């Protein structure tokens, strides 16, 4: 079909993090069937392999920003590399990494599809300046890049000078936010952005809060949807694995809730599952679980229905 | 796996012109690329960080290059101060497997070695075995094959080799010919010969001795 | 001030096990990413395995995939590896290196290195060499430059000190590199540069074992 007609992209890629060790995220998510699972269900899955992420030896930080030009070259390609696979009508699964690669991931979306509704579920609102941030990693400052609406807070960072932001305050929206800095709830606040944080979840069921978000994004008119997922927005038991674990988060059925009610559309057009750490699960079991709940999230934004699926036969021959 | 090779196994060009080791892989690596220097006897010092990136404190000879599958290290002045063994580490996620290494080193006055041969050690006499060795010193190239002669029909399981890599002030090379035998094979023969074989002695030079002659 | 020492085992026969570590020290350890090479001894070099700032992205090298572990104490500052069922051609020396910069994200090159461990595997035990040479030196065979030279053989592990006129002599001193014995030990050899008309040269060919502890001076002068 037009929708599940996925096009996976690589991207090992943790240099936008602290000391990292996301950048076996691919690898562990294909090693654990990514595509072979998704090609039982009616996918054209084309791998577009792990990017060869060129190394950038001397990349000193820049203010606070730890190696900015290494995540802004990494980002840089990957955004190439995903208007690459749009050209081709296909869906960007731009699987992690960290939210660094969303810079990409979303810059060469929207070079495509101008019009790109995101829906951001992270724990964080991933929304730091490289001025208002504290830790100075570029994993909390995506979606900074991006918006329109903070041209001029945002310095000329090496390596980023490519990065023309995209999408407005109000075409995304956040679910599941539960660790909010203070500059981050503030630029939050002023710019109207539209989140649904643990408590409005907690408020509204998971239901009304993915009717709510789908009737924001898709309600003036029908566009394509970036879901930018990561790990650590599902609690915690569910994706022990990953970066910053914060616990009392979106449940294992609240995830696949999410991406079902966001697969029915049919208006999916990228996907990153991001922030996979398979060096933080304390025990493999919990590196086990991670993978396969990201798997499962990955699987429900194409197609895979609780409730079940079966092809377009008569089974009762 | 990605098997790295360095192109020059060996290499030998001169005290200032250039040297050019190549470390072609074998599935791209796409800039991962760092060369190395041991220095025998030492540690290896790193060089090059990402194919060419000139480490601090390298001199600006070493112009490493290339990416994708296969690369360089092109040392503009050899400067005998840099004759070392060069690796290619190929760093990303976990091979990281290095290459054979490069033996660079210079010339000089291109000499026939002093091939001589000694007899067993009486001490050895005592002892119910016979060691007779053929040193052969300072010669170039490195090229000699050794040959021990049971008074003119060949010998095996005697032809031990012992190499020497280049000395530091005449920057020669050295070979002893190691031939252990026992008593029974010692008593039974007395003129045994080593035979040297290189280029400036066109001629084999074989040399023998007599049996307790010594 | 970034030392890298290393301690650990060094022969053991069978296919035994050993635990090496790399007592590091003068850099943030749980930061850098530390990893082990090897290098059997006049050979090139070969990475052994690498692992995290944490420990849990463990690479092995497809040699040592079944039976070397790395573990790693952040709070201690050590690079234990665990080694187990030795094959024997791991005789090599084995080094600890770093990470050459801050994250452990995986892809890093090796800086700053230690030195050291010469693992050894091996049947026999350590033994005190058997230094059984002549040389007719300066004889009148077929030369009147005949060097002078000595054999080592049978001693283990390596390496060995062989000095010459008490190490004063150092022209033409060629010290062979050891070589393998096939009976399990090690075989070496050292020359001079004497001539026949050298009358004051007594040469004291001093050999000594300090794996045992042991020391063999055979006596040089040219004779009949
Ligand atoms: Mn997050």
């Amino acid at each position: 079909a037009k929708s599940r007609t996925i096009g996976i992209i690589g991207a090992p890629f943790s240099k936008g993090q602290p000391r990292g060790g996301v950048e076996e995220g691919p690898t562990v998510l294909r090693k654990a069937g990514l595509l072979e699972k998704l090609k039982e269900q009616e996918c054209d899955v084309k791998d577009y392999g792990d990017l060869p992420f060129a190394d950038i030896p001397n990349d000193s930080p820049f203010q606070i920003v730890k190696n900015p030009r290494s995540v802004g070259k990494a980002s840089e390609q990957l955004a190439g590399k995903v208007a690459e696979v749009k050209k081709n009508g296909r869906i960007s699964l731009v699987l992690g990494g960290d939210h660094s690669l969303a810079i990409g991931s979303i810059s060469g979306h929207a070079r495509v599809h101008p019009d790109l509704g995101v829906i951001w579920v992270d724990a964080h609102t991933d929304i730091n300046t490289p001025l208002t941030t504290t830790s100075g990693n570029l994993h909390g400052q995506p979606v900074s890049f991006l918006l329109k609406e903070l041209k001029g807070k945002i310095p000329d960072v090496p390596g980023f000078s490519w990065v023309t932001p995209c999408i407005s305050a109000k075409d995304i929206v956040y679910i599941g936010l539960r660790d909010v800095d203070p500059g981050e709830h503030y630029i939050l606040k002023t710019l109207g952005i539209k989140y649904f944080s643990m408590t409005e979840v907690d408020r509204l069921g998971i239901g009304k809060v993915m009717e709510e978000t789908l009737s924001y994004l898709l309600g003036r008119k029908k566009r394509p949807i970036h879901l930018s997922f990561d790990v650590d927005g599902l609690d915690p038991s569910f994706t022990p694995a990953t970066g910053t674990p914060v616990v009392g988060g979106l449940t294992y059925r609240e995830g696949l809730y999410i991406t079902e009610e966001i697969y029915k559309t049919g208006l999916l057009s990228g996907l990153d599952i991001m922030e996979v750490n398979p060096s933080l699960g304390k025990t493999p079991e919990e590196v086990t679980r991670t993978v396969n709940t990201a798997v499962a999230i990955t699987l429900a934004c194409f197609g895979l229905a609780r409730e079940g699926n079966h092809k377009p036969i008569d089974y009762l021959n | 796996d990605i098997q790295m090779t360095q192109s020059p196994s060996s290499l030998s060009a001169s005290v200032g012109d250039r040297v050019t080791i190549t470390c072609r892989a074998s599935q791209g690596i796409s800039n991962y690329l760092a060369w190395y220097q041991q220095k025998p006897g030492k540690v290896p010092q790193l060089l090059i960080s990402a194919a060419s990136t000139l480490q601090s404190g390298v001199p600006s000879r070493f112009s490493g290059s290339g990416s994708g599958t296969d690369f360089t290290l092109t040392i503009s002045s050899l400067q005998p101060e840099d004759v070392a063994t060069y690796y290619c580490q190929k760093y990303n996620s976990a091979p990281r497997t290095f290459g054979q290494g490069t033996k660079v080193e210079i010339k000089r006055a291109d000499a026939a070695p002093t091939v001589s041969i000694f007899p067993p050690s009486s001490e050895q006499l005592t002892s119910g075995g016979a060691s007779v060795v053929c040193f052969l010193n300072n010669f170039y190239p490195k090229d000699i094959n050794v040959k021990w002669k049971i008074d003119g029909s060949e010998r095996q399981n005697g032809v031990l080799n012992s190499w020497t890599d280049q000395d530091s002030k005449d920057s020669t090379y050295s070979m002893s010919s190691t031939l252990t035998l026992t008593k029974d094979e010692y008593e039974r023969h007395n003129s045994y010969t080593c035979e040297a074989t290189h280029k400036t002695s066109t001629s084999p030079i074989v040399k023998s001795f007599n049996r307790n002659e010594c | 001030e970034v030392q890298l020492v290393e301690s650990g085992g060094g022969v053991v026969r069978p296919g035994g096990s050993l635990r090496l570590s790399c007592a590091a020290s003068g850099f943030t350890f749980d930061d850098y990413g530390m990893t082990w090479v090897r290098q059997a001894p006049g050979k090139g070099l070969e990475w052994v395995s690498g692992i995290n700032w944490n420990g849990g992205s463990t690479g092995y090298a497809d040699s040592v995939k079944g039976r070397f572990t790395i573990s790693r104490d952040n709070a201690k500052n050590s690079l234990y590896l665990q080694m187990n069922s030795l094959r024997a051609e791991d005789t090599a020396l084995y080094h600890c290196a770093r990470d050459r910069r801050r994250g452990s994200y995986g892809s890093d090159a090796f800086d700053i290195w230690g030195q050291g461990t010469m693992v050894t595997v091996s049947s026999a035990k350590t033994t005190p060499p058997s230094v059984y040479p002549l040389a007719p030196g300066s004889a009148a065979q077929t030369n009147s430059m005949v060097t002078l030279g000595c054999l080592v053989k049978g001693y283990f592990p390596e390496p060995v000190t062989v000095t010459w006129n008490s190490g004063s002599l150092s022209s033409g001193v060629h010290t062979f590199p050891a070589v393998l014995e096939s009976d399990l030990y090690t075989l070496s050899s050292s020359v001079t540069v004497p001539s026949s008309p050298r009358p004051s040269e007594t040469v004291t060919c001093n050999v000594a074992h300090p794996a045992s502890s042991t020391k063999v001076d055979k006596k040089i002068v040219p004779r009949d």
